[PDB]
């Protein structure tokens, strides 16, 4: 009565969207209905392919008259399983409701029942010993063939639930539905375009509909092509309807589609705004103002990002894959940490020293199904999904097991990684920077001879031995970090002094340092083999240590006004220690 | 030194099912 | 949260599958965006299309309160959806939406809120706002591909340091009255 709904009647009022194409599938389903045996068609397919539209769309064609004469007069009903169980409180209610519906169908012999998600009725209502399964009640009728019903199910549901019911499976004839091609999908949108256009009072451009089917499939990989494109089309109409005044956008241009596909896919958009162009162009000194030297390393990072945003980038590979090798204390990791801050994107750090063992890979991709750690999930996959546009940092990659390197081969070459749950992580927009310490022993080593030789070439051999040629063929560039020069150290000292000032500013103390004092600290702490890290120790013992005693128990509690100068006579620093 | 061997741990799955009631009248 | 709420309003103005899903980490204001949408509507700082609309919060615990007999949940849940379709201007907010995926199964049945709402979300008859964490969305919600397709995942990102101080300033009048104290400009920073 009210549980079902005559889809044919619904089509007369425009309640079912029109069908486009799918002639081969419709003919197959119609043929399965006419045959004397196995008269019950089934539509196995993936989510979004359009299997539900084919069952409901069949009614739209019947009312239109573009169907065979045999199938010209047939009522199509849609079974709402929820309505069947609405008032099924007392015993025998399910039997009367279900049997009453079947009686009307068998007597007519023309009416056909469409049951979406037929796997649901396999476990229909049973309370106490009744065992009144909807499948068992309808099983005898399907065997004889008096009534024919259409079904819809997913591949998983058809195998996990429907395949178990062998009796129902034999009667039903599986029809496989596959997502149409890009050329076929654009025709579907053209047929559905008037309905969406009327709702939003807009007009989609013929070029724009094509870009929706191409941009979505390229970036959006979590849904099938027919629904995926429609989502972009439908959402683009709403964005144009919400314009500020008088609905300025009366047509949906290709630019609108690109903006809709960028936000949906959590990727940077095309035609970068002037705000982003300023920071991109200005990213020539900001990195050089914090990380002095290693200009070629900064250029590779900034060029790869500029190329990706400009539109010239790898189809399926990341924006950039780099291997940062060199001596200790160089800004291999600082340039990466300071890159995310300059761009204003999340920084994903992964100390690879924890993955020394081969079995430790389970925390990256996730444990297999049915294990204690399956619920926790992967750390790399989840982080990438949460922040697709981010700077990944695999520090101390050399310590990791060689098996971990194999995981990165797919990331660099394909940009898609499969986790335990099956979700595909997108590495197209994520930057890959892995700092390695291989060959550092040879760098600080001194040759057995009068003249010390350069071990840079020997260090590279260790990097080529640990990393197989496959790993080195997928990296965009290998940037060896050169040692810090004397003049560069002077800039590093200023950087650490600035940090000291910021720390003292919180406490309310100022700090003035003469230029001669800075040069003394540089030459004292300068060590080409130890990098810039020793410079922080000199600052700690010469500047932070005296101030700490005065700050805690001394005159420099507030006000500051500290001054630092070096007397050439004693060759030692002089601390003002003004109470202020 | 001989290579190490790792042993996996499989978790069993068992769940409880509710029960709906139907009064006769 | 103008960008976040604008995308949500855009999804809610779609023809089909107009069911946004506020997916984000705990503490990023997921419930605030959905619950605050109602506060904005009453205040009046919302697009005209969203005005005159009523947002309702669903308590899944109250639906299953007395669902002892068969069909009490189905009739109770189905009746609720009819009210939304009648006015055709009401939105449903289901916090912790991952829970409804399996709720309502009595012994071995697949009839649940997910299947009961599924045919009504793909047709656009009703609008439902969801909110769930990444872990729950990836491990539970993502398993149901059919339900996930109907819901448009709207990602929520943690705000910056500057964006947080303005939020506290807006919330400060509510916390000051509770404790009858005052906060300084430096204390918030
Ligand atoms: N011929 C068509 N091909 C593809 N999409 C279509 C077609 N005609 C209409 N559509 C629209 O796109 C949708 C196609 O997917 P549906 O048939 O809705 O999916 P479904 O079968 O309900 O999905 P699940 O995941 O199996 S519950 C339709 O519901 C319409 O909105
Ligand atoms: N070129 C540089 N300019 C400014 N500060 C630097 C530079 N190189 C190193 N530093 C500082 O020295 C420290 C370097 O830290 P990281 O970059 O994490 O080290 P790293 O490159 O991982 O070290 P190894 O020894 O090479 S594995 C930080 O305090 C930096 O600020
Ligand atoms: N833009 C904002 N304006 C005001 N309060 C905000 C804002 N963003 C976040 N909040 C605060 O965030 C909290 C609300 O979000 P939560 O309490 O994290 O809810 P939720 O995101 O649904 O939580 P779970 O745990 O993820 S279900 C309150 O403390 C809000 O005041
Ligand atoms: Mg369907
Ligand atoms: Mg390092
Ligand atoms: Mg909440």
């Amino acid at each position: 009565e009210n549980f079902t709904t005559n889809l044919n009647q619904l089509a007369r009022v425009g309640g079912i969207d029109p069908l486009i194409g799918r002639e081969k599938e419709l003919e197959r389903a119609i043929q399965v209905l006419c045959r004397r045996r196995k008269n019950n068609p089934l539509l196995v397919g993936e989510s979004g392919v359009g299997k539900t539209a084919i069952a409901e769309g069949l009614a739209w064609r019947i009312v239109q008259g573009d169907v065979p004469e045999v199938m010209a007069d047939c009522t199509i009903y849609s079974l709402d399983i929820g309505s069947l169980l609405a008032g099924t409180k007392y015993r025998g209610d399910f039997e009367k409701r279900f049997k009453a519906l079947l009686k009307q169908l068998e007597q007519d012999t023309n009416s056909i029942l469409f049951i979406d998600e037929i796997h649901t009725i396999i476990g229909a209502g049973a309370a106490s010993g009744g065992q009144v399964d909807a499948a068992n009640l309808i099983k005898p009728l399907l065997s004889s063939g008096k009534i024919r019903v259409i079904g819809s199910t997913t591949y998983q549901e058809f195998s996990n639930i429907f395949e178990k019911d062998r009796a129902l499976a034999r009667r039903f004839q599986k029809i496989d539905i596959t997502e149409p091609s890009i050329e076929e999908t654009v025709q579907i949108i053209n047929g559905l375009k008037p309905k969406y256009e009327a709702h939003h009072d807009v007009r989609y451009t013929a070029k724009a509909v094509r870009a929706a089917v191409e941009l979505a499939v390229k970036y959006i990989n979590d849904r099938h092509l027919p629904d995926k494109a429609i989502d972009v089309i439908d959402e683009a109409g709403a964005r144009a309807r919400l314009m500020p005044v008088s609905k300025r956008k009366k047509t949906v241009n290709v630019a609108d589609i690109e903006s809709v596909v960028a936000r949906i896919a959590r990727i940077p958009e095309k035609s970068v705004s002037q705000s982003d162009r300023d920071t991109l162009k200005n990213l020539g000194d900001r990195l050089k103002m914090l990380v002095f030297g290693q200009d070629k390393a900064i250029e590779a990072l900034t060029e790869a990002i500029k190329m990706a945003r400009a539109g010239l980038g790898h189809e399926h590979k990341p924006v950039g894959s780099f291997l940062f090798a060199g001596p200790t204390g160089v800004g291999k990791t600082e340039v990466t940490v300071q890159l995310s801050k300059a761009l204003g994107i999340e920084l994903l750090r992964f100390d690879m020293s924890e993955y020394m063992e081969r079995h430790t890979v389970s925390r990256l991709i996730g444990a297999p199904p049915g294990y204690v750690g399956f619920d926790q999930g992967g750390l790399l996959t989840d982080a990438v999904i949460k922040h697709p546009h981010a700077v990944l940092l695999l520090d101390e990659i050399e310590k990791a097991h060689p098996d971990v390197f194999n995981i990165l081969l797919q990331v660099m070459d394909n940009g898609t990684l499969t986790d335990n749950n099956g979700r595909k992580a997108d590495f197209r927009n994520v930057v890959l920077v892995m700092t390695t310490n291989a060959g550092v022993r040879e760098t600080e080593r001194k040759s057995i001879g009068l003249i010390h030789q350069d071990n840079s070439t020997d260090a590279m051999e260790e990097i080529k031995k640990i990393f197989t040629p496959e790993f080195r063929n997928r990296l965009d560039n290998i940037i060896w970090f050169d040692h810090l020069s004397t003049d560069v150290i002077h800039q590093v000292v200023d950087k650490f002094i600035v940090e000291l000032q910021v720390q003292l500013d919180q406490k309310g103390v100022s700090l003035e340092v003469s230029q001669e004092a800075r040069n003394w600290l540089a030459e004292k702490g300068y060590d080409r083999a130890m990098g810039a890290r020793p410079m922080a120790r000199v600052i700690q013992d010469n500047l932070k240590k005296p101030l700490a005693n005065e700050l805690l128990f001394g005159s420099l509690v507030d006000g500051g006004q500290v001054t630092v100068a070096l007397d050439k006579e004693k060759n030692e620093l002089t601390y003002g220690f003004q109470s202020a | 030194g001989k290579t190490n061997d790792w042993l996996d741990f499989d978790q069993l799955a068992e769940e409880k099912v509710r029960d709906a009631l139907k009064p006769p009248s």
